[PDB]
């Protein structure tokens, strides 16, 4: 009864995103906080490690029933979905995250932008001396959309657990919507939305009609 | 475990948040009772098709215009250009944008730009509102507004950034309070809400307002802007649910400290919970003024523009506006010289 | 005859920025903040020259040229009652506009952007400030 | 020609402690995203295989499709190793065998 | 006369690393993360020099020189109320720029890359940090 | 005075291996995987020394020395809240760095390679894991 179901969505930013990388592709005269970029196209990306880590940390506050000092100390419902290196049962998880790449660069160009990353100028103001220290932070453009792909596998170990894993995936995406993807999101960064969130059985035989109903209705 | 609040901001006065950039007088045109800010690329593209690219380049290259070759309208008049479709945007002329004539003297040479996104639409960043909220909260919490907030172990005093714990600690539970308070930015508003106010300083010693060459792009009074504030802990939930009645306490202390030394007609009245946002509202709106008194003034004691006593009041000029409220007709300012307390705004916070 | 070639642009940037105006204390009058927008536009143009054809990037070079002229005309630093214009000095001593006139395809555009890379690199090398 | 200076990038990541929220950084090496590799898979047909050639072809197509739907070896639950098989075709390099229907199925199904 | 030869470059790195600036605690001011991009570019250049001739490696060598002079001035550490340039100190004491100026063929390019490898090897051998 | 002669290098390796530091459990902190590249380079140098003259082997000896110091400075193990450098310790107690400087001909090179083989043999003889 092996099957694979692909949750495909559009991560549309509601605010500039700063996931943050190194100076490997930074400009030669830029005192910036660079974002993680594609090596070839030099476009901003959303790495699957960021999505997986943020979603796992968010779902650890809702689906654990016990505070976990480590990802290995996570509950079974999350270990079987995200993986557990200290559990022979759950060493390989059922979720594959994928790097998300910019998918509406043409629309952004037609909207009249000159680059797909902007530089936001902030400062910290001393509260005793009124002395301002400025910073520059690179962000992806607000109306950017990224192709989001998440592959969920079904084997005989998913005999009576698929309807719960589907709910956990929906809850993780929703929690990501009521949170921020990695960055300085406490100052209003990294707000995202999942658009056209649908599930397609890309391998095997499986019925995703009900799941797609809660995807496109509850979201 | 997350609480979501909606903060509605109603500007009672012009509000400027800058990006460090400034329009020069060779970049905007004052005509037809408006300031037109064209797109420089579109202007240059239309000027290469009229064989005036070299003339425009010589106009922009010239580092020392005498008195009139510094304005774009002089170039548009000398070279006989009638087209005005260069993209960009426009700001309606107020009249109280410069104390002199904008088309006669040097007048508005530079305009401080409002913060914009990649699409050119103005918006208020969440970091700015978060800084204002943090000033309100720090000034009204007695465990943060004390003498321990000053780091005296140095050449000159500074703020004790470690007074409110932040960041990870080795082997200790995460204790960042202001990571729990998450202020989002605004959906962008339109350029029809922007004006071209000027800086005026009111001195308690001179008893008059003096204009200064500092022109800013500001949001007009009575603009509605919505923010979403998210809270992830319990203490921060109490703090944000108490954002009003802490803003009122902060404003009461600020009025008893600074605003009581100035004429009552220069001080605005509050419709909702007060707040001070952006540039131009003064030093005491951005500091712990109980502890920064003395230190702040001595920081400027050896400058030509010396801070005397507690400083001067910042009063921009913007058109008078009446509002219709349940109490009747309310004037935003109590004076007839059209003086707004620059940077002032009001807010209401609900628990959506 | 081109002023920028693959064998001389780094040395050309060397000489160009070693001749920049200096204060009486020896510090450069130019700062990276005065040329930040120009550097960003050059970086974006270099990035976009790899994918798209040169005929698509015909407005970007013109915007870059008008930005160069505007920044050179607007940036002023006043010290000791003397006003200098560091961006204009950099533009004339590096022949930025003349090099921009010799941009006709991907190769010349990429060479110019690498020349700007070399200019800012060596500016930072000899004590340029942010 | 696309101006890449290295054929391997360094991806920077970090792990955040669940209790102390401390960030421990870590960098790993990855191959460039749009890199292309030449894939060759030889299949041998003998007297023992003649009644199982179509099943073997179906299994090979399913395996290539599954690899496209999974990651090639690495940290691929976190977004690595996604691959695609382009210009996938089968030709008879030895002996005589008709690969017309197999090529049609390979092009239509991938 | 050439400063990098097959008999002296390892001892040259030996002598250059020992003279680098140190804190009062005795540890080095330079870190590997400051020279990571330069090491990566040198490694890529050395790898690509084996398979192709020096005629069309000129852009890679010029960009390598540009990145060296940029990273020299970019990386600054402020310790005990005093600014230090560790990458600039390493470049000036190891004669990186003068060794780069001597690159004219594949042999000299590979010698320079091996010298850079020797420099980082001896930097790590003497307790240098990442 | 030559530290490595044809009569005592095996005993030198024996004493060196006996002097290597161990863990609280008596296990060797050095592993063969930490010195695998060094051993491969030593074997290739020994194989090449039989036919090729020492003139073309000097670059290989220099790179071998660079690899030795890099692995001395790179490999570190933290156990019981204390850090150690197993390759650096092996190099110091085995007296390898200055045993490399006396490699002046084929005989000294082969002596050093046999010394390294003896070091590996006695390291594995005393419980050295892979």
């Amino acid at each position: 009864t092996f099957a694979k179901i692909k949750f495909s969505a559009q991560i549309r930013l509601e605010t500039g995103l700063h996931i943050g990388g190194s100076d490997a592709f930074a400009a030669i005269g830029a005192i910036d906080s660079p974002v993680i970029k594609d090596p070839i196209t030099n476009l901003p990306i959303i790495p699957g490690s960021s999505l997986k880590g943020k979603m796992r940390t968010l779902l650890a506050k809702v689906y654990n029933e016990k505070v976990a000092e480590k990802p290995s100390d996570d509950s079974d419902i999350l270990s079987r979905l995200f993986g557990n290196s200290k559990d022979k049962r759950f060493k390989m998880g059922r979720l594959i995250f994928r790097d998300a790449f910019l998918s509406n660069a043409d629309e952004l160009d037609s909207l009249g932008v000159r680059s797909y990353t902007e530089v936001k100028f902030e400062n910290t103001i001393d509260r005793i001396t009124a002395e301002a220290n400025p910073r520059q932070i690179e962000r992806a453009i607000r109306n950017s959309t990224f192709d989001f792909e998440l592959i969920y596998e079904i084997t005989d170990e998913n005999e009576n657990q698929v309807e719960e894993d589907f709910k956990v995936i929906r809850d993780g995406l929703k929690l990501l919507e009521l949170d921020y993807l990695g960055g300085s999101g406490s100052r209003g960064y990294g707000k995202v939305a999942f658009e056209n969130l649908k599930a397609t059985t890309v391998f095997g035989n499986y019925d995703v009609k009900t799941l797609n109903e809660l995807l496109t209705a509850e979201v | 475990d997350y609480r979501t609040f909606k903060l509605s901001l109603l500007t009672l006065a012009p509000i400027h948040i800058g990006n460090g950039e400034k329009y020069t007088s060779r970049e905007f045109i004052y005509e037809n009772k408006k300031f037109y800010f064209p797109d420089m690329g579109k202007f240059y593209n239309k000027m290469v098709e009229k064989r005036l690219a070299e003339k425009f380049e010589a106009f922009l290259i010239q580092t020392r215009p005498n008195a009139r070759n510094n304005r774009l309208i002089s170039f548009l008049n000398d070279n006989r250009i009638a087209e005005r479709s260069f993209g960009g945007y426009s700001i309606s002329e107020t009249g109280l944008e410069s104390d002199r004539n904008p088309n006669s003297a040097g007048a508005i040479n530079e305009v401080n730009k409002f913060i914009r996104d990649a699409f050119g639409n103005p918006y208020i960043p969440g970091s700015s509102l978060k800084g204002a909220i943090r000033t309100i909260l720090m000034n009204t919490t007695p465990k943060w507004n004390n003498e321990n907030a000053v780091n005296d172990f140095g050449r000159f005093p500074k703020e004790n950034k470690n007074l409110i714990p932040w960041g990870p600690k080795k082997g200790k539970e995460y204790d960042d309070l202001f990571n729990a308070i998450r202020v989002s930015d605004s959906k962008p508003f339109d350029n029809k809400r922007l004006i071209l106010v000027q800086k005026w300083d009111y001195s308690a010693k001179t008893n008059k307002a003096k204009p200064l060459p500092l022109y800013r792009e500001s949001i007009s009074p009575l603009t509605k802007i919505e923010f979403e504030i998210t809270t992830t802990t319990d203490e921060a939930g109490r703090l944000i649910e108490e954002l009003g009645k802490r803003a009122q306490a902060f404003y009461k202390d600020y009025k008893a400290f600074f605003l009581s030394e100035f004429p009552d007609d220069k001080i605005q009245a509050n419709l909702q919970y007060p707040i001070y946002l952006g540039a131009g509202s003064g030093a005491w709106t951005k500091t712990l003024f109980k502890q920064a008194d003395g230190i702040l003034q001595r920081r400027y004691s050896r400058m030509k523009t010396k801070m005397v006593k507690k400083g001067v009041l910042k009063l921009t000029k913007a058109p008078l506006k009446i509002v219709k409220i349940p109490s009747g007709n309310h004037s935003l300012i109590k004076n007839h010289e059209s003086f707004y307390e620059m940077g002032k705004a009001n807010f209401m916070i609900k628990e959506i | 005859m081109a002023i920028l070639t693959d064998e001389n642009y780094v040395d050309k940037a060397e000489r160009a920025i070693s001749l920049l105006e200096k204060d009486n204390k020896g510090n450069y009058l130019l700062t990276t903040s005065q040329i930040r927008k120009l550097l960003s536009l050059c970086s974006s143009l270099y990035d976009r020259s790899k994918e798209r054809k040169f005929d698509e990037l015909i407005n970007d070079v013109s915007y870059l040229r008008v930005q160069f002229v505007y920044q050179s005309g607007r940036n002023s630093v006043r010290v000791n009652r003397q006003t200098f214009f560091p961006v204009k000095d950099l533009v004339e001593k590096g022949q930025i506009l003349e090099a921009l006139k010799e941009i006709k395809d991907r190769e010349t555009l990429q060479r110019f952007c690498r020349y700007m890379e070399a200019l800012v690199a060596y500016f930072k090398f000899y004590g340029g400030k942010d």
